[PDB]
């Protein structure tokens, strides 16, 4: 009965902290956007060439490769979260079937 | 003023509202969990107390027949009738299970 | 013009609220679940013993 | 011209008041609720025992 409660207790915390890390991620992405376009902002020390080559870096490096990698890492987080929740749900079934199996035999 | 009215006024403040909304939703959900646990505890307590009462009802007739033993009469109609009472009591309790 | 430091620290406090409350809540919820199962088992034993006597 | 430091520190003290009092209050309220349920249970047992004797 102790670990029976420990399971649910960890499960609820897992479900909460998944969305809390999701919120952290969305707060992080637009921060990185602002930082990227701000690093690309002060590249006006050159002429019009230095402008477009700075926005080329901002739009090809971060906008081209970094953000989908962030999405991919997020996807793996989602998948692992789902898998572990399934493991929890399976262990629930296990415990309850064991308890029923015992009580029936007690009655018999 | 373009920066002040496009960055903060355009994106930051609705993000603050969105974070606030999630806070509200989680607050409501956890309060609902609390309210559910309340129901759980109180239903469990009532379920126990009712069974306690049902047991003590049988215990009453049991002790009654026990002191009806000590007349040293096996042919006492009081004793026979109290036994009939206890039999039907046990039948009605077992039928409930 | 973009107080992003203050913004992030605000978000930190906001998140830290919910962290603390989830942390405090779920433990006690699990304690409740344990006590519920324990009372269930006691109930089963008591009723079983009574029925077997009867 | 905008004493915002002093403003915020005032708000800090004001909030800290209510934090401390909520903290002190709710614990004792829960203690009361516990004692109420305990007295209820004692009452139930005593009355039950009397009735079963009678």
């Amino acid at each position: 009965n102790n670990a029976s409660g420990k399971l649910l207790a960890l499960d609820s915390q897992l479900t909460n902290d998944f969305s809390e890390k999701s919120s952290y991620f969305q707060s992080q992405v637009d921060k990185i956007r602002k930082e990227a376009y701000a690093g690309a902002a002060a590249g006006v020390v050159a002429g019009p060439f230095g402008l477009i080559i700075s926005y080329s870096i901002a739009a090809g490096v971060v906008e081209g490769k970094l953000i989908p990698e962030l999405k991919n890492k997020l996807k793996s987080v989602q998948n692992f979260f789902t898998t572990l929740s399934n493991t929890v749900k399976q262990a629930n079934k296990d415990i309850d079937a064991a308890k029923l199996k015992l009580t029936t035999e007690i009655v018999a | 003023y373009s920066i002040a009215a496009g960055v903060v006024e355009g994106k930051l403040i609705p993000e603050l509202k969105n974070k606030l909304k999630s806070v509200q939703n989680f607050f409501t959900t956890l309060s609902n969990t609390v309210k559910q646990a309340n129901k759980d505890i109180d239903a469990a307590k009532l379920k126990l107390t009712t069974e306690i009462v049902a047991i003590g009802e049988i215990k009453t007739e049991t002790e009654t027949t026990r002191f009806y033993v000590d007349y040293d009469d096996l042919m006492l109609s009081l004793l026979k009738e109290a036994a009939k009472k206890m039999i039907n009591t046990c039948n009605e309790y077992q039928k409930r299970h | 013009v973009i107080p992003w430091q203050t913004f992030d620290e605000t978000i930190k406090e906001l998140s830290r609220f919910k962290q603390e409350y989830s942390q405090a809540a779920s433990v006690l919820v699990g304690d409740i679940k344990t006590l519920l199962m324990d009372s269930q088992d006691k109930y089963f034993e008591a009723t079983q013993t009574v029925y077997e006597w009867c």
